[PDB]
C-alpha cells in the first residue's frame, strides 16, 4: 500500500466510483449506444443498453485492474470516456510499479558512524574511552589530527564522557547515546553476549598483551618461549574459543 | 567571488618580521600545513540533507495532473454528449419538424430506465 | 463450469483476456479481488525482477 | 589465517640492541609511522573488477 | 510527461493518426475484411466493414 499515498488511495476510489457515474448518466442519454441486437428482424425495435450502473461500474474497475472487460462503449460521447479512463489508469499503474521498485529494495540501515573520523565529526554522539587506560593514553599522545579532533572532544569534558571501567562504558552505550572505544578482543565478547551492539571501524592501531615482569627479570624469555610453543601447539586458539565463544547472533542482515 | 583579495599578517611600516613571516608562510605552505590547518577548522558536520533516500510516496504534489486531464476529459465528452442530442434531432428533422416535439420525446425515454421500447 | 472457471483464474493471472466474463455480482466480486491480487503480485515481482 | 605469528628484527643472543629496537618499534607505532609505511606500498591497483 | 521529450509526445500522435488511418485506407481496399454479417445469413449478397 505504500507506494502512493493515502490520500492518493481514496483518490483513486473516488475517481473509480466518480468515472463510472458519469459513464452511466452519458450511456442513458447519448442516442448512439442504443443497438437492437437482433440479427433476424432488425426493426422489430429491440434497442437496449448494455451500461446499467452495475455494468458501468465494472467498466470503470475492469479497465483499472488491467484486465478488461466485455463492455466496450460505441457512442463517442461514451468514448472519451472509456479513452481518458483508460490514460488515467495507464498512468496510475505505471507509477505504482515504478515507486514499488524504491520501496523494496534500499539498505539495510546506515549507520550514522561509520568509522572513526566520521565519529569525531559527528558531534551529536558523545564519545571516551576509560580514564586509566592505553586507549585514553593512545589519544592523547597522538597528533595525527583525526585523534586532535577526538581528544579535544574528550579532554573537554572529562567529567562527562570518560568514565571508570569497561562495564560502565557498556552501561553508557545501551542507555545512552554514546560511542565507546574498546580494545578489540572485548568487543569481541560482548558481541556475542549481547547481539544489539556492534563494531563500528576497523582497527584504529595494533596491540597485544604480554606477561609483565620487572625490569631485567630472568622470567621474560623463558615465559616468550613458553608462549610460542602453546601457539605453535594450537594451546592459544583452544583457549580463546573456549571463552570468547559462540553465543549466536543474527547474520548482518 | 565577487573579487579576491587574501589574509595578511599585518606589520607596522618598516618591520623586519615583514620578510620573516613572508617566507615563513611559504614554508608552510610548500610543505602542506597551511591545507592541514584549514581543513580541520573548517571541517565539521558536512551537510547530509542533500543526497536522497528511502522515501517520497507519491502524493498530490507528484502525480496530481492526471486527476486534471481526467477532469478535463470529462467535461469535454458531455459537450459532446449534448451535441449527439443534437444531431440526433437534425436526424429527426425530415421527419416531425426539426426541433423540440421530436426532442422532448428523447428527453423522456432516456429517463423511463430500461423501458427500452 | 470447472473447466471454464479455471481458465478464468490462470486466465486472470497471466494478464490475458479470457472469453468469459463474470455477471451475477457476487461472481464479480470474485472476478474482481482476483484482479486485484494478481495485479499487486506481478507488480512486486517484476520490481524485484532487475 | 591459520596461525597467527609476526615479523621480528633479529639480533644474536645477548645484543643489546634487541631492547633499543623493542621501545624503537613501540614508538613507531604509537605514533603512527608503521601504518604510514604500509598503506604505502601493500597500496597499489587495488581490484576494480569485482564490483 | 517528462520521461518522453516532448517531440516523442507528438511523434506518437502522429503516429495514431497515422497508423489508424493507414488502417482504414487498406480496409477499404482489402478484399478480405469484406466479410459476412448476421451469423446465420443464406448469402443474400449483403457485406459490410468493422472498419
Ligand atoms: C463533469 C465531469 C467532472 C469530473 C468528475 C470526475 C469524478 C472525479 C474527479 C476528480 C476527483 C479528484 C479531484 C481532482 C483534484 C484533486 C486534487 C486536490 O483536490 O488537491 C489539490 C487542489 O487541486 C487544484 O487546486 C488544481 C486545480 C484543478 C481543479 C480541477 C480542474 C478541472 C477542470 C479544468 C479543465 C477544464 C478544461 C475543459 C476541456 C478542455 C491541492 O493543490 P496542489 O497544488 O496540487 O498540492 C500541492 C502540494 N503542496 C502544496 C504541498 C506542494
Ligand atoms: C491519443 C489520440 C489523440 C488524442 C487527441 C488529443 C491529444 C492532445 C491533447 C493535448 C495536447 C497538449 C498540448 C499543450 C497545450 C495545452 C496544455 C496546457 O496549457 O496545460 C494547461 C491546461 O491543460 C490541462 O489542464 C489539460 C488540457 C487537455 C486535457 C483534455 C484532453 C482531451 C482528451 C480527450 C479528447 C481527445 C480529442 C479527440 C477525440 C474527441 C495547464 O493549466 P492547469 O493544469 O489547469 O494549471 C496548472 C495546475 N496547477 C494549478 C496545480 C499548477
Ligand atoms: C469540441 C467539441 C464540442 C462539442 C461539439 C459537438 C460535437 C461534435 C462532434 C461530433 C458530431 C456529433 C454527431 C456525429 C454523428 C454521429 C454518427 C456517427 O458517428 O457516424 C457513424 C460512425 O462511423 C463513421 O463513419 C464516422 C465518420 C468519422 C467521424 C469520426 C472521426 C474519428 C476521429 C476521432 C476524432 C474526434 C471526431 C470529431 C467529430 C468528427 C455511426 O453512425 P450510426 O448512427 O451508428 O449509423 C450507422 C448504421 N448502423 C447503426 C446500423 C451501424
Ligand atoms: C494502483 C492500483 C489501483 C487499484 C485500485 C485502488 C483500490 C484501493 C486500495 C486500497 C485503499 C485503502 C488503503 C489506503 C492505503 C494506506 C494504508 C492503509 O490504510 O492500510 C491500513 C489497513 O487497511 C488495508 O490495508 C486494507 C485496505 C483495502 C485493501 C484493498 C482492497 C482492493 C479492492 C479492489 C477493488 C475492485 C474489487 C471489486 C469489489 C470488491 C492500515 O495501515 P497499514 O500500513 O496497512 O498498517 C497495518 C498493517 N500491519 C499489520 C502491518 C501493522
Ligand atoms: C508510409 C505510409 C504512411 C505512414 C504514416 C504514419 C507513419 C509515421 C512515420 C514516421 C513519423 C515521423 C518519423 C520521425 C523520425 C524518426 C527518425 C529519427 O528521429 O532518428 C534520427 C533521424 O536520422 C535518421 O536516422 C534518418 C534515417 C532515414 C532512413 C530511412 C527512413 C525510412 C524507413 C522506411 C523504409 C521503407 C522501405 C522498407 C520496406 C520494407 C534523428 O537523428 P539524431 O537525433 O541526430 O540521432 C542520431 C541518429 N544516428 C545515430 C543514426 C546518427
Ligand atoms: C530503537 O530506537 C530507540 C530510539 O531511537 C532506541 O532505544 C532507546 O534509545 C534511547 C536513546 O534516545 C535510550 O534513551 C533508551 O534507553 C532506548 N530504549 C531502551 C529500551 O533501552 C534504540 O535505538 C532501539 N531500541 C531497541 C532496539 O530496543
Ligand atoms: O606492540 S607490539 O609488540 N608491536 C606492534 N605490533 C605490530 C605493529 C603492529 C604488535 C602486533 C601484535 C602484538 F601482539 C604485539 C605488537
Ligand atoms: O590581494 S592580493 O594580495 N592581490 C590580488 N590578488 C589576485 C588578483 C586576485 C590576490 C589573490 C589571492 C590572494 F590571497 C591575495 C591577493
Ligand atoms: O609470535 S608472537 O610473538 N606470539 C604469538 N602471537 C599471538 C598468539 C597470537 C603473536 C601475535 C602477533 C604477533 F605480531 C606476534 C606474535
Ligand atoms: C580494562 C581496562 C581499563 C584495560 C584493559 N587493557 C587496557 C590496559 O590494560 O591498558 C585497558 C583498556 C582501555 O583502556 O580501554
Ligand atoms: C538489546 O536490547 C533490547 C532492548 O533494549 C533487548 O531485546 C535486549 O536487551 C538486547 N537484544 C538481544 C537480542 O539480546
Amino acid at each position: 500500500l505504500n507506494p502512493l499515498s493515502p490520500d492518493i488511495w481514496m483518490y483513486v476510489l473516488l475517481a473509480c466510483l466518480g468515472v463510472s457515474c458519469v459513464l452511466f448518466v452519458i450511456a442513458r442519454f447519448s442516442p448512439y449506444e442504443w443497438y437492437n441486437p437482433h440479427p433476424c428482424n432488425p426493426d422489430s425495435d429491440v434497442v437496449e443498453n448494455n451500461f446499467t450502473l452495475l455494468n458501468s461500474f465494472w467498466f470503470g474497475v475492469g479497465a483499472l485492474m488491467q484486465q478488461g472487460s466485455e463492455l466496450m462503449p460505441k457512442a463517442l460521447s461514451t468514448r472519451i470516456v472509456g479513452g481518458i479512463w483508460w490514460f488515467f489508469t495507464l498512468i496510475i499503474i505505471s507509477s505504482y510499479t515504478a515507486n514499488l521498485a524504491a520501496f523494496l529494495t534500499v539498505e539495510r540501515m546506515e549507520s550514522p558512524i561509520d568509522s572513526a573520523d566520521d565519529l569525531a565529526k559527528q558531534t551529536k554522539i558523545e564519545y571516551g574511552a576509560v580514564e586509566d587506560g592505553a586507549t585514553m593514553t593512545f589519544f592523547k599522545k597522538s597528533k595525527i589530527s583525526t585523534y586532535d579532533k577526538m581528544w579535544a572532544f574528550m579532554s573537554s569534558r572529562r567529567q562527562s564522557v570518560l568514565v571508570k571501567s569497561n562495564e560502565e562504558g557498556i552501561q553508557r552505550v545501551l542507555t545512552s547515546d554514546y560511542a565507546f572505544l574498546m580494545e578489540s578482543t572485548t568487543i569481541e565478547f560482548v558481541t556475542q553476549r549481547n547481539c544489539n551492539l556492534t563494531q563500528i571501524g576497523g582497527l584504529i592501531d595494533s596491540k597485544g598483551y604480554g606477561v609483565g615482569t620487572p625490569m631485567g627479570s630472568p622470567y621474560r624469555d623463558k615465559i616468550t618461549i613458553a608462549i610460542l610453543q602453546l601457539q605453535e601447539e594450537g594451546k592459544l586458539h583452544m583457549m580463546k574459543e573456549k571463552w570468547w565463544r559462540g553465543n549466536g547472533c543474527p547474520e548482518e542482515e | 567571488l565577487i573579487d579576491s583579495k587574501g589574509y595578511g599578517v599585518g606589520t607596522p611600516m618598516g618591520s623586519p618580521y615583514r620578510d620573516k613571516i613572508t617566507i615563513a608562510i611559504l614554508q608552510l605552505q610548500e610543505e602542506g600545513k597551511l591545507h592541514m590547518m584549514k581543513e580541520k577548522w573548517w571541517r565539521g558536520n558536512g551537510c547530509p540533507e542533500e543526497e536522497s533516500k528511502e522515501a517520497s510516496a507519491l502524493g498530490v504534489q507528484n502525480i496530481g495532473g492526471i486527476f486534471i486531464v481526467l477532469a478535463a476529459g470529462l467535461v469535454l465528452s458531455v459537450f459532446v454528449a449534448v451535441g449527439e442530442f443534437l444531431y440526433k434531432s437534425k436526424k429527426n428533422a425530415q421527419l416531425e419538424k426539426r426541433s423540440f416535439c421530436s426532442a422532448m420525446v428523447e428527453e423522456l425515454r432516456m429517463s423511463l430506465k430500461c423501458q427500452r421500447r
